[PDB]
RNA sequence: AAGCUCGUAUCAGUUUUAUGAGGUAAAGCGAAUGAUUAGAGGUUCCGGGGUCUUGACCUAUUCUCAAACUUUAAAUAUGUAAGAAGUCCUUGUUACUUAAUUGAACGUGGACAUUUGAAUGAAGAGCUUUUAGUGGGCCAUUUUUGGUAAGC
RNA sequence: GAGAACAGAAAUCUCCAGUAGAACAAAAGGGUAAAAGCCCCCUUGAUUUUGAUUUUCAGUGUGAAUACAAACCAUGAAAGU
RNA sequence: GGUUGCGGCCAUAUCUACCAGAAAGCACCGUUUCCCGUCCGAUCAACUGUAGUUAAGCUGGUAAGAGCCUGACCGAGUAGUGUAGUGGGUGACCAUACGCGAAACUCAGGUGCUGCAAUCU
């Protein structure tokens, strides 16, 4: 899981990135599940970020 | 004391398959191997000569030498913190052609065919594989498929 | 259907079982040379028992095999002593039969006579290439050989 | 036979169950040096059935064996041999025929003409310099036992004398004595022209006339005496070296006509409905209070 | 039930007494067992029984279970 | 620590797709081997009392098991591949190889550019010399051996 | 398993069934049926020269083992070994 | 479509019990001067294709056949297992969350396919 977090550029607490959803990235999210919170962002959230 | 002989711990690894004892079929000896071919190693317990060590069981390598009844195979082995090149002399009974790349050859052929087909009229032939994509929208009809309600069942012993 | 499946004598074997070896053994094997016209062979003991007086590879017994029409002649000579009378036993479940005698001067040391029955076409079991197995209807049965022994020699089967 | 016995039973190869192929011998016959790649190894198959001799040149492939050339003893009547289609002289002629048929097909007929002065001599087809090497095949005898004087070595002699290089030794040819390590060319030459049969005719006729007529009935009907089979054997060898090309027998009927007649004598499987019908009928009879 | 209750004191740990819905020591429910025996598919073989299947040669399945 | 050759080339304690290897968990014993409970139907010129019983195998069933048993057989780990050192068309060299310009290996010339052959990332990648300390360890979750157990 | 004078649970002979329940110098595990087992025939390759490779591994040594090259031989009808 | 020689995969091909097989082929079968091998021309060698036979081998079909093969949301998302919690419980062990996922059992269907050469109402 430590390696997967580095590959997603999540190297410190409260860091965030966008991920495109495919079969290759869904399995990545499974490995780091107890370390992250993720969901589906709306247009308003993307604009303000 | 401890025992670390050449064939140590190979009780089940080198056994023949169930109801598959006896002589080797002739198709093993009729296949041709060339330098640069990719082969995988699986020892046969009934041929005691030219047999690989147990470490190389289930490994894949590249042919570098061809002899009368055997081939030379190159294997990369991890020792310590690096990889060392190992060269094996194995009889053909213990090897077979690998399909890890034979399936890759046809994709190269199809890419050339698709590139030439769209060369005269098409742009962006898109010769790249892509992972499985999220499903698109759809409409589910209930005509003849009215949903059936389900509920949890009570505990029963039925021993 | 009996067009060709006629019972026939395959072989006749003259077995002499001797406890010891040496001068006694060659004396017994000497009779078979003039009794059958062919030189016999000697069989060594399989192992040692220390009770019957035999040891391993001691060459205890002698036997000889004869076929053709020169065997049915001596088969007749072996039946005169038996007076054409055989028990309901002595007949194997595979169609064979045999009997033993106590003296050889009566024919013209005890001996054992065993006769093997077969039918034409038995070569399929003995041939090297495409070796096969005789079918059930073509096999030799105990009742078949007993009847065959009744028809010729005008012999009879004993009690039971 | 218990169910456990059948479950754990391992059946041999089909050609081994039938009893026709020795796989221990086959492996060493067909395995090719891996550094020679797709170079084929050719086997001279010689087989002896009742009243027939079969000679073939065969190479091995994954999908199955491939025949290069064939020669049968039932084709010998075109060359002047009508009797003794399975004797020693027939084997030599059939061996000679396959050698000539193969070389002509490969285009190497002009070179390696064999030996035209056959006198029972042991020799091999040597190569010619600055030219192609002779075509090489290995003798395949199958399950035949190796004994000196066996006809399979007679067919070997014909193929070698026909121009095909076949490696062999002379200790299995007739006329070889174990005491002295040399071959007798005089006795060997007798067998190539049916000398052992011509000798038999003269001895049997003067011994028992009743036996002679029953055995050699065909010779009497065709006006062939004891000292004439050598002449036709010589002429047959001359004819083989002239037109050895194979020709197919004219087919009176076609495959469809052959298939149609044969289908009437074949028993067909039963469908699942009629199989269920048979068991249902049996229940109504055996389990229906008669 | 009382006999099995008294046996629990001899054992360590916790044990439970359950009233089985099978027929005796067979692996069939009581209504299911009654269905088969009325059809002549059950033969008494010692203290246990043998059943009649839909498979096998009819020559053997007829002498066994003649009533069926 | 000293740097050196280069400037994203190529790589990865990761996923995916394709293709291998394994005999542990579980499972199995009316499947082999070895243990094991209970009847039932059969078998003797081949166990022994008695003129009929107990044993011994045979056949069909039945209860229960295996670190040094097994047909079947996971999960987690694990090998290789996903292109330019590649693919295709034509034909040069040899003392090797072929019945044979047959093949093998290495080449000349022509055709195909970076949606150039999956995903994500890449305080750059590759490489060399030299030398310090260390070579008594211990603990926690899970797997696990000896032992009644132990802060063993 | 069914048979054959002495002959019996075990002597020798015959047939049938027989996936190996035998055998293969030794411990155990693998392997093997027109064999790697049993019998018979012929032999010395258990030979000569010097390298490469696998295992233990520091990728040192020693032991053991694998595949070739250049010679000289054994065996077989031969491929081969 | 039949059959023979040489095969490929190596039971859908094996095993048990029956029945059928035109043509050709295969086979059984006849003989012992010759090469050759046996206690035995049984096996093996040679000769004849003549004297006979489809009886067997062989091939095909039959069986609520044994075995074997394939499939099934049959059993079963069960057993087991990766990851997680300052979850439950004295403990033994167990539930839940995000994933992977058997075997037996049950039922249904199937019972060799096929390459090269030659030959045949
Ligand atoms: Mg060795
Ligand atoms: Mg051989
Ligand atoms: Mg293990
Ligand atoms: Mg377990
Ligand atoms: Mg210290
Ligand atoms: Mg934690």
């Amino acid at each position: 899981p430590r390696k997967v977090l580095q590959l997603l550029r999540l190297t410190r607490i409260n860091s965030g990135t966008f991920v495109k959803v495919t079969k290759a990235t869904l399995e990545l999210l499974k490995l780091i599940e107890p370390y992250v919170a993720y969901g589906y962002p709306s247009y308003s959230t993307i604009r303000q970020l | 004391g401890k025992s670390h002989g050449y064939r140590s711990r190979t009780r089940y690894m080198f056994q023949r398959d169930f109801r598959k004892h006896g002589a080797v079929h002739l198709s093993t000896y009729l296949k041709v191997y060339k330098v640069g071919d990719i082969v995988d190693i699986k020892a046969n317990g009934s041929i005691q000569k030219g047999m690989p060590h147990k470490f190389y069981q289930g490994k894949t390598g590249v042919v570098y030498n061809v002899t009368k009844s055997s081939v030379g195979v190159i294997i990369n082995k991890m020792v310590g913190n690096r990889y060392l090149e190992k060269r094996l002399n194995l009889r053909v009974e213990h090897i077979k052609h690998s399909k890890c790349r034979q399936e890759f050859l046809e994709r190269v052929k199809a890419n050339a065919a698709k590139r030439a087909e769209a060369k005269a009229q098409g742009v962006a032939v898109q010769l790249k594989r892509q992972p499985a994509q999220p499903r698109e929208s759809r409409i589910v009809s209930t005509e003849g498929n009215v949903p059936q309600t389900l509920a949890p069942v009570p505990y029963e012993t039925f021993i | 259907q009996n067009p060709m499946r006629d019972l026939k004598i395959e072989k006749l074997v003259l077995n002499i079982s001797v406890g010891e070896s040496g001068d006694r053994l060659t004396r017994a094997s000497k009779v078979l040379e003039q009794l059958s016209g062919q030189t016999p062979v000697q069989s060594k003991a399989r192992y040692t028992v220390r009770t019957f007086g035999i040891r391993r590879n001691e060459k205890i017994a002698v036997h000889v095999t004869v076929r053709g029409p020169k065997a049915e002649e001596i088969l007749e000579r072996g039946l005169k002593v038996k007076e054409y009378q055989l028990r309901d036993r002595n007949f194997s479940a595979t169609g064979n039969f045999g009997f033993g005698i106590d003296e050889h001067i009566d024919l013209g040391f005890g001996m054992d006579f065993y006769v093997v029955m077969n039918r034409p076409g038995a070569r399929v079991t003995r041939r090297k290439r495409c070796k096969g197995t005789v079918g059930n209807s073509h096999k030799t049965t105990k009742e078949d050989t007993v009847s065959w022994f009744k028809q010729k020699y005008d012999a009879d089967v004993l009690d039971k | 036979k218990s169910s456990a016995y059948s479950s754990r039973f391992q059946t041999p190869f089909r050609r081994r169950r039938e009893g026709k192929t020795d796989y221990y011998q086959r492996k060493r016959l067909v395995t090719q040096h891996k550094a020679k790649y797709n170079t084929p190894k050719y086997r001279l198959v010689v087989r002896f059935t009742n009243k027939d001799i079969i000679c073939q040149i065969i190479s091995s492939t994954i999908t199955g064996d491939v025949v290069l050339a064939a020669a049968y003893s039932h084709e010998l009547p075109r060359y002047g041999i009508t009797h003794g289609l399975t004797n020693w002289a027939a084997a030599y002629a059939t061996g000679l025929l396959i050698a000539r048929r193969t070389l002509q097909k490969l285009g190497l007929d002009e070179t390696y003409k064999g030996v035209e002065e056959v006198e029972g001599e042991y020799e091999l087809t040597e190569a010619v310099e600055d030219g192609p090497r002779p075509f090489k095949v290995f003798l395949d005898i199958g399950l035949q036992r190796t004994t000196t004087g066996a006809r399979v070595f007679g067919a070997l002699k014909g193929a070698s004398d026909g121009g095909l290089y076949v490696p062999h030794s002379e200790n299995r040819f007739p006329g070889w004595d174990f005491e002295t390590e040399e071959i007798d060319p005089e006795l060997l030459r007798s067998y190539i022209f049916g000398g052992h049969v011509s000798q038999y005719m003269e001895e049997l006729a003067d011994d028992d006339e009743e036996r002679f007529s029953e055995l050699f009935k065909g010779y009497l009907a065709d006006d062939i005496d004891a000292d004439s089979l050598e002449d036709i054997y010589t002429s047959a060898h001359e004819a083989i070296r002239a037109d050895p090309a194979f020709k197919p027998t004219e087919k009176k009927f076609t495959k469809e006509q052959y298939a149609a007649e044969s289908k009437k004598y074949r028993q067909t499987k039963l469908s699942k409905e009629e199989r269920a019908a048979r068991v249902a009928a049996k229940i109504a009879a055996l389990a229906g209070q008669q | 039930v009382e006999g099995l209750r008294r046996a629990r004191y001899k054992f360590p740990g916790q044990q439970k007494i359950i009233l089985s819905k099978k027929w005796g020591f067979t692996n069939l429910d009581r209504p299911e067992y009654l269905k088969k025996r009325e059809a002549g598919e059950v033969k008494d073989d010692g203290a246990f029984v043998k059943f009649l299947s839909k498979k096998g040669s009819l020559e053997n399945n007829i002498r066994e279970f003649p009533e069926y």
